[PDB]
RNA sequence: CGUGGAGGUCAGUGACGAAGCCUAGACCGUAAGGUCGGGUCGAACGGCCUCUAGUGCAGAUCUUGGUG
RNA sequence: CACGGACCAAGGAGUCUAACGUCUAUGCGAGUGUUUGGGUGUAAAACCCAUACGCGUAGGUUGGGGCCUCGCAAGAGGUGCACAAUCGACCGUGAGUAAGAGCAUAGCUGUUGGGAGUUCCUGCCGAA
């Protein structure tokens, strides 16, 4: 039923999707990767899918796959990337084995740029502490 | 590796251009007489010695004459005429473009000016500048 | 703890890539093989036509100094072939001339195309005298022709000729393995003239560089105008225009 | 007098001189949505938006590294 | 005539890019021709009866072929013996849908029939009389 | 495509009895259909509609309840809640407080639904905020029971909660703005009875005349069809998707001589001999 | 592209200033126009998916008031 | 430049509705349409039953898209949708039969009609 989802999700009120003024559409979903509404991007979309999404100091990663589409209370499992960076990264190939390249390429780029985020968030909040 | 790349990286297609040695215009020849029509020397007449191999002509004054010392000059902004003198004489194959990055240009004044002697006026004439009278029309002037 | 393991469609997939690519390589090698071979035959056929050229071009030459010799007259064999170019704007033209127009490939000025010689065509130019300016090509502007401004109809896609091989694969049907080959074909009046013929795309050309001579073009050339057979000196022409 | 053939190329379409794309901002929420594409897009806080709002935009924006088109509007004149 | 059909049905659009698809990759014209079908108009889709079924069947040598009616197909009581197949079309109607399976035959959707024969293999397309 | 449903007690706990799903759910989401059914019955508060049209709509806004996908595009907040389709005990049908009630949507995880709905509300913009339409908010869970035993009076009061009768169900309360997938509620005594209602593959539908309809495409993901593994062996070798760029640019034989060999082999050849300046015997 | 009507939706926007109007300012679009800034305004309204209504001028008979 | 000009403010050249038909989409299908009434109803509604009538029903051969075998391919064939071609049988010389498609809804829209000046921007196709 992905296909029908997605095509009604296309066709008519994704209601997360924003038009920008060039034509290209952003859903606002926060477990998006892309914020982008495509074939490969809506969460709603698309049942095996991914995300680094930042909670507290914590850079989480979201896992939803079609096996728990049903209890979507319990459908995205969380899993804590370590502080490395590097470690991070070998965590994220390793959960996404096996994976389809697109989330995994997204995934990475989103984990990059979150740590530059909180990077730059303490770098704006230094306080005199420590 | 530190950093995934953020966006990509779109290499550059590989370019068919390979650089070949200039073909130089038929006029110059070594030994040949030039006016420089720019720079610190513009309008001044100068001695043609070689051309290196970054396409940058080499030319002595002499300095002992002129008071052009040894130097690189771009070939386009040159003027070639017909008069020539021998180069034999000098050897000029110790300097390069490389060793551009006083004792030698007097080896090298020796022997031009040893050739230089036997034509007449040619001293007075490399001594002097050269510009454009009123009524004067490059494109009929023999240069 | 324990290992994962690759899914059974992935793995299908890769053995199915594995054996398309060898299959591929197979392919490459034998067309490698394959296109020297048309090299070789391409060759050939060259040097065959030209030896052909210069004999005919000879005889010709030869009949005719021999018939003065004899002190008979010589008559050339009627021209068998003509190059049509278009003069005229499409506004202000009758329905007769322009449905003709439509049937020898000219839809715009300036362009231009190869016309068998025949009683039946031969009427259809004598309709669009006026909007047209033929005459017989000769060998040298046919070849400049079809190396400069020679286009191929694929699929009714306009298809540059920049390879022998994209006119193999169009003509190879009727024995036309490369850009000469079809050069002949049109030079002469083969089998195979029509077919050919229509492969290339009408021409497309610049108006003259040097001038369209007369002042005033609407005239026919004997009266002193641009339009009208000129025979031979369209050679002259095409050439500025090409 | 205007016609297709003036129609701008379409990768250079849409593009300030800046070579970012203006993207409309309402709320945080909705700057989140271009935390990557800073390089491919530029928020534009709309005009709605009340001045105790602004700033928190400003910073959150400052944050993600996100260009802004139009800081210090209602925090500054022109 | 049509690149794409005019209907904003979902499935059809679904089977037209299946068979798009299989046209595009597959050499046999089978994939080809049913999807110039799809995206005929209802006038150019005339119904095609168990009765044509019938007669299609009894054809020498095509005992055994799938039949393919690109479009409905309705019942006919004016028969009572109805050989077993397995035709396949876009729809059913309950009558015949009923003949189908009362006689050992079945019915299937197009996709399903993709996934028999995606070079349709032992196949036989049918189209209604379209006097009106 | 699950087998079953566990029904959910009132205080939240998962109950051990699970009902088969009914065959509504597996039938045809249309977008179309009930866009124009929609539209068409919208206009009445006069349109004429097929009344088969009109129930092919009701059972595609039924499916398109169940895939929660759908629901969360619409807006509910339905990311906590235990399972799709939900289903709750009968007692639900009994309560007499809307408090209760309230309190049982909270267990049943709604609560973000509600809050939603209840943030929502705003003055009307336009002039018809004093024509009787004054203030406007967003839409709620619908609660279905099968019998009234006072549940419908004790959600009257709380904003954006609907409740519906099994055997009658509503486009226009299924799918709002011709939208679908609304979040739905259904009491245990409603799930069951919705076979009767709508019929199964071997049951009546209890409609004179009435089947569900067939799909025209058996199945809904057409990646799962074209992938396969029979048609890959029937497919031919892809291309490259991204087409390589043959002839960018037109070379001219006559002033480049590479392409001028390339297109003639023979021309090498020829320029050695220079038959061009051949002389002929002077004979 | 613009103007209203209705349903749905953005947990939209708002005295730290909503809607309306102007803006020889900036950005965008080939353009109808759109976004922002400023001014004005001073209490609520807008964006978006759908169906439904619905784009600016010319000129005449003259009429009325008012002014010669 | 050639030809005309009291002044300011305004206002400023007719209406709803019907009949037949083409095309498109959807639902059903030798059927199809309900609402003519009733039940039911967080209540014109929505959901459901009948109640009738309306419009429907009451072969020879050749070619033929397609599919099967052989063939690397061209072809060799085999088989034959729609429909055509002629050849005829029967019913009653055609609209023929010898294996029907229509009904309903919506959109666009042609004609006939009942009192009955220019035309937001861009693009497209195009007689004579
Ligand atoms: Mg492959
Ligand atoms: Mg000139
Ligand atoms: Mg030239
Ligand atoms: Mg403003
Ligand atoms: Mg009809
Ligand atoms: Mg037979
Ligand atoms: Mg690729
Ligand atoms: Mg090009
Ligand atoms: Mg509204
Ligand atoms: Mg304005
Ligand atoms: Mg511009
Ligand atoms: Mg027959
Ligand atoms: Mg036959
Ligand atoms: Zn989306």
């Amino acid at each position: 039923s992905d296909e029908i989802v997605w095509q009604v999700i296309n066709q008519s009120f994704c209601s997360h999707r924003i038009k920008a003024p060039n034509g290209q559409n952003f859903c606002r979903n926060e477990y998006n990767v892309t914020g982008l509404c495509t074939r490969q991007s809506c969460p709603l979309a698309n049942s095996k899918y991914a995300t680094v999404k930042c909670d507290n100091g914590k850079l989480y990663l979201y896992m939803k796959t079609p096996e728990r589409a049903h209890t979507p209370a319990k459908l995205w499992e969380r899993i804590k990337l370590s502080k490395n960076y590097t470690k991070a990264l070998q965590q994220i190939d390793e959960h996404l084995l096996h994976w389809s390249k697109f989330f995994r390429h997204k995934c990475k780029q989103r984990f990059t740029k979150l740590t530059q985020v909180m990077i730059t968030e303490r770098r704006l909040a230094l306080r005199e502490e420590e | 590796p530190k950093w995934y790349p953020s966006e990509d990286v779109a290499a550059l297609k590989k370019t068919r251009k390979a650089a070949r040695p200039q073909k130089l215009r038929a006029s110059l020849v070594p030994g040949t007489v030039l006016i420089l029509l720019a720079g610190r020397f513009r309008g001044k007449r100068v001695v043609y010695l070689k051309h290196l191999e970054d396409n940058t002509l080499l030319i002595s004054g002499p300095f002992k004459v002129n008071g052009v010392p040894l130097r690189r000059v771009n070939a386009r902004y040159v003027i070639a005429t017909s008069t020539k003198v021998s180069v034999e004489g000098v050897n000029v194959e110790k300097f390069n473009v490389e060793y551009f990055a006083v004792e030698d240009q007097k080896v090298v004044d020796k022997a031009l000016i040893a050739e230089i002697k036997k034509t007449p006026l040619l001293k007075q004439y490399l001594s002097a500048s050269f510009s454009l009278k009123n009524g004067d029309k490059p494109h009929m002037l023999k240069f | 703890a324990e290992k994962i393991l690759t899914p059974e469609s992935q793995l299908k997939k890769s053995k199915a890539q594995q054996k398309t690519a060898e299959q591929v390589a197979a392919e490459r090698a034998a067309r490698k093989a394959a296109n020297k071979e048309k090299r070789a035959i391409i060759l050939e056929r060259n040097a065959a036509y030209q030896k052909e050229y210069e004999t005919a071009e000879r005889n010709i030459i030869q009949a005719k100094r021999d018939a003065k010799a004899a002190g008979s007259y010589y008559v050339e064999a009627q021209h068998k072939l003509v190059f049509v170019v278009r003069i005229k704007g499409i506004n202000k033209i009758p329905p007769k001339p322009r449905k003709v127009l439509q049937l020898l490939r000219l839809t715009r000025i300036n362009s231009g195309t190869f016309v068998k010689v025949t009683k039946a065509t031969l009427e259809l130019l004598k309709l669009i005298e006026p909007y047209v300016a033929y005459g017989y090509p000769s060998y040298s502007t046919i070849r400049q022709l079809v190396y400069k401004r020679g286009f191929g109809k694929i699929n009714k896609q306009r298809v540059p000729l920049s390879d022998n091989a994209i006119i193999e694969a169009n003509l190879g049907k009727y024995g036309i393995l490369s850009i000469d080959d079809l050069i002949h074909e049109i030079i002469t009046v083969g089998p195979h003239f029509k077919q050919a013929n229509n492969f290339l795309w009408p021409f497309k050309l610049s108006n003259p560089s040097g001038g369209w001579g007369v002042p005033r073009k609407f005239k026919h050339f004997i009266q002193g105008g641009s339009f009208g057979n000129r025979e031979e000196f369209i050679n002259k022409l095409v050439k500025s225009m090409n | 007098q205007p016609k297709i053939g003036y129609g701008s190329n379409k990768k250079t379409k849409f593009l300030s001189p800046s070579g970012h794309k203006t993207f409309l901002v309402a709320n945080v929420k909705d700057l989140e949505t271009l935390t990557m594409h800073t390089k491919t897009y530029a928020a534009e806080i709309a005009h709605n938006i009340s001045a105790k709002n602004r700033v928190v935009i400003l910073a959150r924006a400052k944050a993600l590294g996100i260009k802004v088109t139009n800081p210090k509007g209602r925090l500054a004149l022109e | 005539h049509r690149t794409a059909p005019k209907s904003d049905n979902v499935y059809l659009k679904l089977l037209v890019k299946l068979y798009t698809f299989l046209a595009r990759r597959t050499d046999a014209p089978f994939n080809k021709v049913v999807l110039k079908a799809l995206f005929l108009s209802k006038i150019n889709r005339p119904p095609v009866s168990v009765s044509r079924i019938a007669r299609a069947l009894k054809q020498e040598g095509a005992a055994n072929k799938t039949v393919v009616v690109v479009g409905t197909v309705t019942d006919d009581a004016r028969i009572f013996e109805f050989p077993k197949t397995t035709v396949a079309a876009l729809r059913f109607t309950a009558g015949a849908r009923a003949k189908i399976v009362k006689a050992g035959g079945e019915c299937i959707t197009l996709d399903q029939l993709a996934v028999r024969a995606p070079k349709g293999q032992n196949t036989l397309i049918l189209r209604g009389p379209r006097n009106s | 495509s699950r087998p079953q449903v566990t029904v959910h007690s009132l205080t939240g706990e998962a109950t051990a009895n699970a009902l088969p799903l009914p065959a509504v759910f597996s039938a045809p989401i249309r977008p179309d259909i009930v866009h124009t059914v929609f539209t068409s019955v919208n206009k009445n508060k006069n349109v004429k509609v097929n009344h088969n049209e009109k129930r092919y709509a009701t059972a595609s806004a039924i499916a398109a309840t169940a895939v929660a996908s759908l629901v969360l595009a619409r807006g509910h907040r339905v990311e906590k809640i235990p399972e799709i389709p939900l289903v709750v005990s009968t007692d639900l049908e009994s309560i007499q407080k809307t408090k209760e009630a309230v309190a049982a949507l909270k267990a049943v995880g709604a609560h973000s639904d509600l809050l939603k709905v209840l943030k929502s509300k705003k003055l009307r913009a336009g002039k018809g905020k004093y024509r009787n339409r004054r203030w406007t908010q967003r839409r709620g869970p619908l609660v279905v029971y099968a019998e009234d035993n006072g549940i419908v009076k004790a959600l009257r009061n709380v904003p954006g909660v609907e409740t519906a009768n099994v055997a009658s169900l509503n486009l226009l309360q299924l799918a709002p703005g011709a939208h679908l997938g609304r979040f739905v509620i259904w009491t245990e005594a409603a799930f069951t009875k919705l076979d009767q209602v709508w019929g199964s593959e071997t049951v009546a539908s209890s409609k004179v005349g009435y089947t569900l309809p067939s799909h025209i495409i058996s199945t809904s993901d057409v990646t799962r069809i074209i992938n396969s593994s029979e048609i890959q062996s029937a497919i031919r070798p892809a291309g490259q998707a991204t087409q390589k760029r043959t002839h960018v640019l037109k070379k001219n034989p006559l002033k480049n001589k590479q392409v001028l060999l390339r297109l003639n082999p023979y021309a090498k050849v020829f320029a050695a001999e220079k038959l061009g300046s051949k002389k002929a015997e002077k004979t």
